[PDB]
């Protein structure tokens, strides 16, 4: 079986828990790791190369009070770093998370996600999002509550880890229905801004 | 000799009498 430990980090309140919980089977089959206060969510995705499982490590909030213990990071094979696009400070803390992660895990594949893009009053915009370009990281706007771009971080990571640029998901996993609407007009614009910013340097 | 941890699913070596990540015993 093909599985990877995926550590999910970022400032408290960025929506890491909401995000991982979108995946319904991941939620029903999650395992509690008492020693570390961690819930591990097995997220299966079906690709043209077979099933791939991301065991996503989600905190129980300890990140609000300081860095995470080494055991949390140990043996991680990939990661997502999340910040809140409606909170400049969460973006500002991103470098710290990268540092801590990399001190333990090194050059593992990492996706940077700006969450909560369903919100009209957006603080951290595409042209300000620059950390990923510096460190080799891929970026995606996401909205956990609307399922927007939910699958993109996992697809990029699967491609990187298997070493197959043509890897595809045969179908989307069963997800919790969108709690908020992600405006299609918005999603169109936010995608344009990102593209342009990526060609800005 | 490697074993998967029943508690957190991390793959460990046989030389480890408990999980490098969560410290859980090897079955
Ligand atoms: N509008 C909006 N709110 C969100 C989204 N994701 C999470 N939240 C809210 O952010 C708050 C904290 O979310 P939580 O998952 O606990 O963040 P965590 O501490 O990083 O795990 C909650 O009130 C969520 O409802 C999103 O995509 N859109
Ligand atoms: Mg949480
Ligand atoms: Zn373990």
């Amino acid at each position: 079986q093909v599985q990877f430990k995926l550590v999910l980090v970022g400032d408290g309140g960025t929506g890491k828990t909401t995000f991982v919980k979108r995946h319904l089977t991941g939620e029903s089959e999650k395992k509690y790791v008492a020693t570390l206060g961690v819930e591990v969510h097995p997220l299966v995705f079906h690709t043209n190369r077979g099933p791939i499982k991301f065991n996503v490590w989600d905190t129980a909030g300890q990140e609000k009070f300081g860095g995470l213990r080494d055991g949390y990071y140990i043996q991680a094979q990939c990661a997502i770093i999340m910040f809140d696009v409606t909170s400049r400070v969460t973006y500002k803390n991103v470098p710290n998370w990268h540092r801590d992660l990399v001190r333990v895990c090194e050059n593992i594949p990492i996706v940077l996600c700006g969450n909560k893009v369903d919100i009209k009053d957006r603080k951290v915009k595409a042209k300000s999002i620059v950390f990923h370009r510096k460190k080799n990281l891929q970026y995606y706007d996401i909205s956990a509550k609307s399922n927007y771009n939910f699958e993109k971080p996992f697809l990029w990571l699967a491609r990187k880890l298997i070493g197959d640029p043509n890897l595809e998901f045969v179908a989307m996993p069963a997800l919790a229905p969108p709690e908020v609407v992600m405006d299609p007009a918005l999603a169109a614009q936010y995608e344009h801004d990102l593209e342009v910013a990526q060609t800005t340097a | 000799g490697s074993w998967e941890c029943p508690v957190c699913c991390v793959s460990n070596k046989a030389e480890d009498s408990r999980c490098v990540s969560c410290t859980s015993e090897k079955p």
